[PDB]
């Protein structure tokens, strides 16, 4: 069988890139599933995507942290601005992340003004929940995310984002 | 040339512009250049302005409502089918008296439909919405608070309506 | 140019407007143009309208009509071809007198076929299809309870029933 | 313009229109608008009319025919290349005397090929190829029993045979 | 196997996106297995999609009100004026809703006169659906239709729709 | 395996939207492999489609009169002028529709005479199969047919096309 | 226009024709259209016919060839590139003593390549192409048998074949 | 030509150039054309440069300034419609005392948006952005570290706020 | 015609042509063209030669340079634009003394970037790119080995440095 | 089954051919599963690919620095600037090569600042990560990478990206 | 199942028409799993293709002589310049031939100057890769490619191409 089949024997989680209303309804499903299965079990989850929608994070965030299984984010290439969320949204102390790893911070994508509204509002969103993990105010976060800000695994762990640098473990 | 791209040629020597579909980038410029031409051709006569626009943007007909104030003859606009959002600024934009209608015009009072620059692209919008229910107000002589009432129902007018709003001041029945 | 865009233009010096397409937000304008076009070369002569359509809207043959009774001339709406359910309100609309047809003419009196506000799309289309049938009926003369019978039956009509209904005035079999 | 759309504007000051294509909604339109162009010019000439369609519709034809009859002018038909079931109507359709046809002609007698409302557009086909059977009658004067059994058959003809059937008068082999 | 296999395997139903005439032949064909295997036993739903048809809608939630087996609507993510008269159709009780849910209520999507005249009827129908259940009248909610009403899992706990709100069951 | 499967093994034939020429042949298949199986056991039909032709219409129509098994017809959804007449084809007794349903009937879809022809033979074909089962004449169903009429479960139940209609089976 | 649309338009006013494709029933009309304008401008002179076709239709081919019969000037068939199957029938087609042909030029003695009436269309086919090997027997003076059993074999010719034959009668290497 | 491609070629020959499009490396080739038309016609009189863009390169729009520096006309820019990070720049290039603004102008202070040859292609553009920083404090006169701050908030203007910053010198209200 | 089509007309009866896009195969034959008619048109004026091209072929330039050099005018070259590796070796073509560029022009001194006859075309490519090499350094006055290391270094230049290296002899700031 | 399964099934996972944003999710799965099946067994990777992005390079450059078993590069074809920094991040003595091997080392692949910024970050992060193993300077492989170098399998052993250079194991 | 697994169960590899850089990974693939499975064996190759690509034919050839199986190429119908080396490749003395073959032997498949440069390496390379198994020398190879060179089966025999060509083993 393919390699993903094996992962998920193992309670293993490999969100896709480019998450978007089409993509979130099977890492949903993969969630509760595992959970029903063995709920005492951590379920980890290698974070690897360039960016995606927010009307569909906000299902995998709280579908995240209403699992009773433990969430084990580790960052496996770049999250530009929507797989840093979850990243940030996993069990503290379990938050791993590469050392070649770019976590990636920026703005987040009548029909005009009821559309900057919800950005407006899908923004200060994102803002609280960034927030309410790495320990911060929305306004230090607000003033980090109105530039490309590009973080890195050493500069992320003072952030808050992520809580330990995973190290090279080989034997030569 | 085409037979549609003669006749109006041929209008324009009479001083007759047209404006017969959605006003955006493209026939705001056309219509601000025939303006000009107008008005640099001879400043001492009228220029008959039809109106016949199912919609359009504000941002380009503002351009044609400067243009329109900028010419220093006598715009007499007409409305020949249906105003939708963007043909009612214009045709209350002509001079007093010389803003006429027909017998089976429409003429809808309602505001225009409409990455990362979103904030400033909303900021933009609603400075010059606010300018748009100020000119209204000004033409009509309607007081400010009923046309900030009267744009969100999508309420349709018709000839005799508009007459005593205060859009157009004559009904062309049976006229030269 | 081209070769049908020529044959129109040369047509248009001597006061003779087509209609061969079915009307729309787009041969209106052009109509309209033309009308206006032959009423300001000259406002003492008639104005050849030869109507063949298969088809069109009322929104924007509302306008056509308004135009032709706006223009001083004297339409003569002739039925070239087929009319239906847009070809038989212009071709009534002529002046008395002046409102022929061909003998192998086809006039179907018919009504026009036609997100979030369709109501008022609703409202606006009832509004103006009840003045359709009070001008259909003052057109043609006869009581306004006929036509809202004949209208969605279909009924199609030859050159000889259209002549004795009130739609024609008469059959040009060999003139000039 | 074009190099074929030069050539037929010049050939249309000499009075000469042509049909090389299958009549339909658009062709028909630019031939009556040609024909009637040509009348209004000059109404004591004649106006050549060289057939050449594999092809075409009856209810654009018939327009065609009335236009025909309705110009003063004496149309003198051509049979240029072959006429599929909407050629020889307009062949026959010119002045007793003036309907040639050139030798190698191949004149095909035959009808035209042709939601909800099939059932009103069965009826008006079937009042208008009956009418087509009567003029062919009265043109070719053969009876009118003939027509109707040489139609299904697709029988086709030669320029000998049609000049003895009555489509035609003359076999133009060398004139000017 | 995928997912949506072990999960329909625990009689759950999870309803795609943007459900259509295509889309709801699968969700009623699932109704009708799982209240022949076991007639006692809840149906759960998760409801996730941006809007609908209405053709099909009034297809699916006479087809929950018609098995013995009770449907228990969990809301992930958001629900534009389709989804949220199937979430309102549940058992009364089992209604769930994340925190983060987004019930929204718009306005739902000769061919001018009969389709405005459809158009009404099947507005003031699922007006009087959705007052049948949240106990309303129906011209509050047609005056809270009109507009693009977006209503919060807070928000609509109170409304009529939902019952109660899940919390997080995180141990850490 | 797909719900389709399940239901099929229960004698289930479930007819798919817009049928045509391609989708006839896997209707009329069905029909001839449950009557080998069991042949006085009845078969179920739940009707789910917005329209389709006629030349496979009548394919179908005497199929499901052919087989020795009984069908019970139950209308899901709509029947737009096509599916009707397989509604109103079944046993008489056991043609069911749930309350929301809605029993379109219309008009159905040289080569102008001949079409015309044809038209007319297949519209006077269905009014004499309607009136067959609905113990009604051709003249009224003929006047009823001409008009997009729109009938409502309530509606059909006292027209012939249906005998009983689907009550709730909520326990709460 | 364009540039090779005003080449030709300059070279018409010389009474110039060319043929540089297949001729089809689009060819064929524009190159009778031109015959007959060069005809009636003058019935004096000679139309020089520059034949370049690798292949073509005799349905349309035919057409031409009673175009060239019927004018009455005198056709000066030349040819310039090579003749397949269609090019050679025009290019016989002039008066003798005026077919000549450029020395590198390659004359393809060929017959042209061509639901439920295909047996009618196989009937019409085999009318016309006996035909056309009657008039090529009488153009070139060969006998009627020698073109028959020269047509299926695809024999090439040459500028001094072709001369010998009866295609031409002379070839043109320094001339006007 | 056309409708629009007429009226701006009348303008021309009364010295009017617009610009409604995006400056590319197109239009920029069309702007300085009619530059240098216009100064090749006549050397002594003003061009009346209406500036109406959403946007555009620097790279072509650095060739339209040192084509306006280079004709010895007094160029006259006016703000027509919203000049966003390129048309400002024209706007304030035009002589001191002839840079107009319509009363509902909008200019956006901004910077344009912008293999293996990726470092000298920013090395290119970071020696001419830094010339459009000093040529932006030489025409509005403001000190140069003022654009620098305003240029990457996006701030928005006016036609007052403008006439204050030192983009234009005066307010059209009513004018020729 | 077209708008950009009729100023480019407009000024080549002023001796002025234009070169704004990269030379190929099409654009160097207008520019020859054009060079032909106007030393055709008069032998003892000057030709205006505006340069802004952002690339190109060498093959092509090649032909458009022998046709500068076979010109009995005096060609006066300008960096209008950017020349990107064929702008500069047209620029430097022209006669020495009227070699002039704007003061915000950029030459990149670089080489043009460019089956079974690969072979063939390499060694074509390298007999005319060391045939550049020695024009580049006979016009330049610059040393041969200089412009073999300022070529693959993609070495960008200003109209201050292009002046002192030998491209050209004047930079336009204010002139007519 | 296909050799590819087959080859998996002795640890060998085969690189695929423009190794991109999409094919990286599958070599990085692989390595987490032969990882935790036997921890101790080398991994071989053949490698063969003509190039592909850098923001996945350095998600797979890690990963092979991450697990505990060792890696043995194989270079099958070519390496165009891409597949060259993994030939040469395998384990010191076993990176092998083909005899007809060709090591390409080239330049790999307001939005005009910004993109220029971060070609010049990833092209000095390459850089390094070369230099790293190798042992060589950065000034060095930065002189030798502007040009598009072309490395034979015996020009390349004493460069440092491989080892030693397989000979043909041929009886005849 | 498919002829091609009977095939490779008897350790056949058909090679495919038109071999490119996606066909060559799974030719070399085949090799590298039955010279694990069984490593004195044969492998037979039936060579069958119209041409191809250089850049991946240098990859297979070193590939067959890497493996310690001995390869016994049999060429089916022609070989356009690519599938001929392949077909030299071969052990000497198993390279068979169809009597009716055709060994095609004709020219293989800044942008300008390095692109003819890289025709020129890869095209010496082909010609020492024939010399070294025809035992001829690259002038007269070279001097034979220029022109479309069509060898048959008798014409290749005492080329060097192939040793032996096979007979008809009909036995009527």
């Amino acid at each position: 069988s393919n390699p993903y089949n094996k992962l998920f024997e193992e309670r293993i989680i490999f969100l896709g890139v480019q998450v978007d209303d089409a993509s979130a309804n099977d890492i949903m499903a993969q969630l509760l599933v595992l959970e029903s299965l063995d709920p005492d079990r951590d379920i980890t989850m290698y974070i690897n995507s360039p960016g995606g929608g927010f009307t569909s994070l906000m299902a995998i965030y709280d579908t995240m942290q209403y699992v009773r299984a433990d969430i084990q984010t580790v960052c496996l290439g770049q999250a530009a601005s929507a797989a840093a969320v979850l990243l940030a949204a996993g069990t503290p102390g379990k938050r791993m992340a590469l050392p070649n790893a770019r976590v990636l911070i920026h703005q987040p994508s009548s029909d005009l003004e009821i559309q900057a509204a919800e950005i407006e509002r899908m923004r200060t969103l994102m803002e609280t929940t960034l927030a309410r993990h790495t320990g911060k105010d929305a306004g230090v976060i607000r003033k980090d995310t109105d530039r490309d800000k590009i973080l890195t695994a050493e500069e992320a762990k003072d952030y808050g984002i992520i809580d330990t640098v995973l190290e090279y473990r080989k034997l030569s | 040339l085409s037979l549609t791209d003669s006749v109006y040629e041929r209008l324009l020597s009479e001083r007759i512009i047209f404006l017969g579909s959605e006003v955006n980038d493209e026939i705001a410029n056309r219509l601000c250049a025939q303006i000009l031409l107008l008005a640099a051709e001879d400043a001492s006569k009228d220029i008959s302005l039809y109106i016949n626009s199912p919609g359009g943007s504000i941002s380009a007909g503002m351009a044609i409502y400067d243009t329109m104030v900028l010419a220093p003859c006598d715009i007499a606009t007409y409305a020949m089918g249906m105003a939708a959002s963007m043909g009612e600024f214009l045709l209350a934009a002509g001079t007093k008296g010389k803003r006429y209608a027909l017998p089976h015009a429409r003429i809808l009072m309602h505001q225009p439909l409409g990455a990362a620059d979103i904030a400033i692209q909303a900021e933009q919008f609603a400075v010059i919405k606010k300018e748009m229910f100020r000119l209204n107000a000004e033409f009509t002589g309607q007081p400010i608070e009923r046309i900030e009432a009267d744009s969100d129902r999508d309420r349709w007018f018709t000839a005799a309506e508009a007459l005593e709003y205060g859009f157009v001041d004559h009904i062309i029945t049976r006229a030269h």
